[PDB]
């Protein structure tokens, strides 16, 4: 199961994930978290973890939410998203956590 | 005398250097080389006249209509830097000269006869200002960049494609095999070569069948949405529709057409069909360099780019800059903006003669293709950014370990570069180091880099901007 | 190593100076300008490779097929008289590289990408040898010269036509009026301008209605069969068919299309429709000079002429030589033969690179149009002979007494010249005297001659043959 | 056989015709003369007498051409036309002379 | 769509709209328009004259044709169905169209002027 | 009634007609004679006078046949034709005689 | 589950397999190896083991690659293929190894 952007790289460390979150915020885009147990090519709508973090100011906030999502859903894939309302579309989506059965 | 019969100079009626264009006028910028002895404004007025309302002698039937309201006007003529025999002539055309939604009609006026006049030694259409009021008569892209990314569920990187090779001579089942290996190794797309239509060595229905078996197999195996641009370029509109319909029947998300060799009437029909059937439309620009290579005569690609965005495609080939086919960097950056952005200001340093508004018409994916390989990935990502399709035909099927390895090498190279960019690294300055980092853990990329180390395409550019 | 990955020179595989072409091969003659430092045979081999089977690096998938049987081969390279940087490269393409009956496919190979390579500064397709075995996959003209003359009941002289003017801006009823006056005065044909499609000032259905009232009225009044080329050039194939069908419904014998701006897919469909519906098809070559004007780059018209005869039209514009648009005499006489004759031997003095057999495919009427008037009639009859359409737009509607008088002047001038020729007179040496003889009893011709006395179009020719 | 505008009025005198021509010229429109022996509803295109008189300056010029047309075509219906190139259409068309067999 | 029914607004009239050229160009406009219609009818220099058939309802098809014939042959350019004449028990539409068009063509041939009935 | 080629010239004299016949024979084409009382644009098949003169060697032969056709059909239009079996079509067709009622 | 050519014969010995490879090479054809765990009638494209052995000179080379493929994929069906680029199609395809669960 490949998971689109960065799936052909080694799994990202927490430090590498945070750099991607910083890239999202640095460019004025909205970070978000999505998760699912059904990651295949048929699924356009992973579950939202809360709502896109329109009010997020720091990458650490987002990493804290990521850890909370993982603790609550350890058997799920979890992706970080970056969203731009001006183009109205996601500018980045990548899997940050894969479950043990991957 | 009922009226004044006989020959007048075109400039008496069609040169108006004090005309102010209206926001609804179509504007053209022509690089014009008059014959010696022909005043530049007479040559420009001949172009204006014979692309709008005039001919070579006075006709009484002008008086049946309001020629002042319908004539094109050359409203400005300027010398060209570095050439005392060329001029830029700016010509304004009233909006109601043009059939709504018809690039075919627009071309029949703007470029119909004026390139062949004896009085004009050479003529190049450099740019056009298409007003919003005319743009609104066109569909535009069937989907466009944002919708396409949503339909593919792909965000945050350029897409990756690949032309199957050898160009001609493969059987249908072999075509499916090489497609399967390419897609399953990490490419998003594969494609028919532009000249793969239907031939004795491989008939199109056989090809579509085996290719789509491969596409669906690779999609299920990898878990990522895949596509192969099935070529519907065909001798007749009836055949083109048959091929488009079978692609849809087999579940392809995408087709391609050679929009210039098929032509704008069939292209406009197909773009409408793709909108109506939810099919992504990849545009191949085969034949364009017949028209757009030389700086003294023809039509610059930036004009063709406007016309094809208006009719509509979801992808268009735009050149690589660094690959085997010519593409002037400055001009290319210019018409990439013309294809993707909603407003593009005039910019002489990129050959953009007019401000261009697109009135919310979606953008088209630029496609960089032709003689590129892994070492080009840093610069390709730098030139084009995320919203591009980067295609590696020889750069995939020429991997020493075969197609799946070649696909993995290109996908790894791309993702390493994108990761590095997002982290804040200077991917142009560090490009080689980034690739070598990824080659330490990707043997596929390592072998691709060894294969094409120091392969470059660096030649003097024919189609350059004025100095 | 499974195979030998990496970049080879194209000439290792695609230059074969000892290859003997087969009678079924498609042959191309390219005028090629290599970059400095690129061997001419490498540039020619790049063209051969990238228009047939090859790309820029070795691919293992070549070994799945029989590349020797499918590759194009540059089999001859020759210097160009008077230019030490240009060469003529002769390239042979196997018959089964091409989709049957598809000029679209042929173009996608022969002129698809090769004009844009960095290694080639300029490229012009000068001629092609189309083998009989490929010609037989095409319909050819819907009718052709002999059938058309039989359908019109016209024998022994060139036909006479006329483009309505002003180009744009006339209403439908005014279009019908000027058509009626032209046809009733002795012209066989009138026509829509190439850029008259459907527009705010005149919608196409209104035009077709009023024009066909005029055509039928002039035919009944004169007793001679008439036609107006109703333009079906349209944005989509669906619109094109609608316009063709309404022309038929109204009883028109003839339509026109801008075959290049509409494009070869729609053109091929329309040619088949014209065969199926007994409709004469006039081909306007709008946009051709974008492609075919310059001697260093593009496609010479003689190639386009072969392609359009294959797809099929009943008339094609071929230039005037003496009028306002450029047309090199020697080359024009050459491609007129290519359009009308069944066998044309190679002839360097007329730019004919290959012997061309047409295997009984009918000939196409050449159309001489653009800036010609009565004083040109002797030379036009001399250049083209009986099997031509001579068109006078400004030369009819610019008559000081109006259209019917202008039409009579052109018809009288033509018949006097034809009569004189048949009597054994030297119409080139006596042309002015013949016209003056007829002006003694035709006041209409007398006034036309006064109007355009000493109006000539004599300029240095850009597209000349090599010296 | 009615002939459209003014056909339901008594035949116009020469002075009444001239007043209609003066109306055409006063408004900047182009006077013309057409004629036919086939006046029915099938015929959109009566014969032009010369061309529309783009250069006419006075109503008398037009009346002189009308008399000439009548002299040359006494068996025909003859109409006066007024034409506007801005709207691009005729602004007035009426029969000025009917043949004896009317 | 909804703004005329809000509690907070007691009354609302849309008085005018400025339709920009860029939106207008997405529309066909009149099938023909004034100039083309005058050319199609060969009528220049006066208003055109029409007439609604009466009584509004209750006439038979053949009677509709009779009154149309008399109207058109007397000098009107047009006649018309009343707005509420569609198809009804007292007169079905195909019957009406048949008899009316007999009358239209007859009046056109008789008068020599082009006629029409707005079916 | 115009009659296609040469119809816009003054009627040809016998001498001018014979020159056209000589042009036909000189080029190896077959002269013929056709006639009709129904010359309009609907009629593709005028009556043959005999058959095309495949054996004709002199223009005088053809002019004699033309006079004989006229004497037999003085109320008809009569055309001279020139025919080429290689292209398989007529290379020339023009009216040599028009009846009194023309 | 039958697997096409030779599936109705008893499983081939290594020496019988090698004789089929020698037949491929003797005729100038290209030997190859494919394998899968999804052998049914829906699957046109078994996995390639490397590429077709364009450079193979001896049957033993191919038998060594077959043993390697088996060692690496003991749960898979493994077939030997022979390929002709002149006709452009496979000239022979047969299963050389079936997994234990067959
Ligand atoms: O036919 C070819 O050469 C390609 O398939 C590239 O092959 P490789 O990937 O093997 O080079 C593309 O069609 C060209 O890039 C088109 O040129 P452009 O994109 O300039 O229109
Ligand atoms: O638009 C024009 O100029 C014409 O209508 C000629 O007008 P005139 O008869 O008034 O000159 C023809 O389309 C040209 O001859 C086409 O050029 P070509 O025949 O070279 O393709
Ligand atoms: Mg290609
Ligand atoms: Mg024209
Ligand atoms: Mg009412």
């Amino acid at each position: 199961m490949h998971t689109e952007t960065f799936s052909y790289l080694p799994p990202l460390t927490d430090e590498e994930i945070k750099k991607q979150v910083e890239y999202i915020l640095k460019n004025g885009w909205i970070p978000g978290i999505e998760y699912t147990d059904e990651p295949g090519p048929h699924n356009s709508y992973w579950s939202f973890w809360k709502l896109p973090f329109f009010n997020a100011e720091t990458a650490e906030e987002v990493m804290e939410e990521l850890e909370a999502c993982r603790e609550a859903n350890p058997d799920c894939y979890i992706k970080i998203t970056g969203y731009d309302n001006i183009r109205q579309g996601q500018v980045l989506s990548f899997v940050a956590y894969r479950p043990h059965h991957h | 005398a009922a009226y004044e019969a006989g020959v007048k100079e075109y400039r008496q009626t069609y040169y108006d250097p004090d005309y102010t264009p209206k926001d609804t006028d179509i504007l053209a910028a022509f690089r014009i080389t008059p014959q010696p002895g022909v005043p530049p404004e007479e040559a420009a007025a001949a172009v204006a006249a014979e692309s709008s309302t005039g001919t070579w002698t006075t006709v009484w039937s002008d008086l049946l209509t309001d020629l002042d309201r319908y004539k094109a006007r050359c409203y400005r003529i300027e010398p060209v830097p570095g050439n005392d025999n060329q001029y830029i002539a700016y010509i304004a055309y009233p909006l109601d000269l043009f059939e709504e939604g018809s690039i075919v009609n627009l071309m029949s006026s703007i470029v119909g006869n004026v390139f062949g006049f004896k009085a004009v030694r050479a003529l190049r259409l450099e740019d056009m200002r298409i007003p919003v009021a005319y743009l609104k008569t066109f569909q535009g892209p069937p989907h466009g960049i944002q919708v396409e990314r949503d339909r593919l569920n792909k965000y945050g990187r350029p897409l990756l494609g690949c032309t199957i090779k050898p160009k001609l001579g493969l059987s249908a089942k072999n075509y499916g095999r090489v497609v399967y290996e390419c897609l399953r190794g990490g490419l998003d797309f594969t494609k028919d070569d532009e000249n793969i239509n239907s031939q004795p060595f491989m008939r199109w229905r056989d090809r579509f069948l085996f290719v789509m078996e491969a596409v669906h197999k690779a999609e299920a195996e990898t878990g990522e949405r895949k596509g192969h641009y099935l070529n519907v370029t065909a001798p007749t509109m009836e055949e083109m529709y048959k091929r488009a319909e079978f692609a849809k029947e087999l579940g392809s998300r995408i087709i391609m057409v050679d929009f210039l060799t098929a032509g704008f009437t069939a292209f406009t029909s197909l773009s409408k069909w793709c909108r109506e059937n939810g099919m992504l439309l990849h545009l191949h620009r085969a034949m364009h360099a017949v028209i757009d290579r030389q700086p003294n005569h023809g039509i610059h690609f930036r004009v063709l780019a406007k016309w094809l965005r208006m009719v509509g495609g979801d992808h268009i080939h735009t050149g690589t800059v660094v690959g085997k086919l010519e593409g002037d960097r400055a001009s290319t950056l210019g018409f990439v903006d013309l294809l993707r952005e909603n407003y593009i200001p005039a910019d002489p340093s990129r050959g953009i003669y007019f401000d261009q508004d697109w009135a919310s018409m979606p953008g088209v994916f630029p496609v960089a293709s032709g003689g590129i390989h892994v070492w080009h990935m840093p610069e390709l990502v730098t030139i084009f950014g995320d919203d591009a399709v980067l295609q590696f035909g020889g750069g995939t099927l020429g991997h020493p370990w075969g197609n799946a390895a070649g696909a993995t090498a290109n996908r790894v190279a791309l993702e390493a570069v994108v990761q590095a960019r997002n982290e804040g690294r200077d991917i142009l300055a560090e490009g080689r180091e980034i690739l070598k980092e990824a080659a330490r853990w990707s043997p596929e990329l390592r072998a691709a880099m060894e294969t094409w180390k120091d392969i470059k395409f660096e030649f003097e550019t024919v189609d350059t901007l004025d100095v």
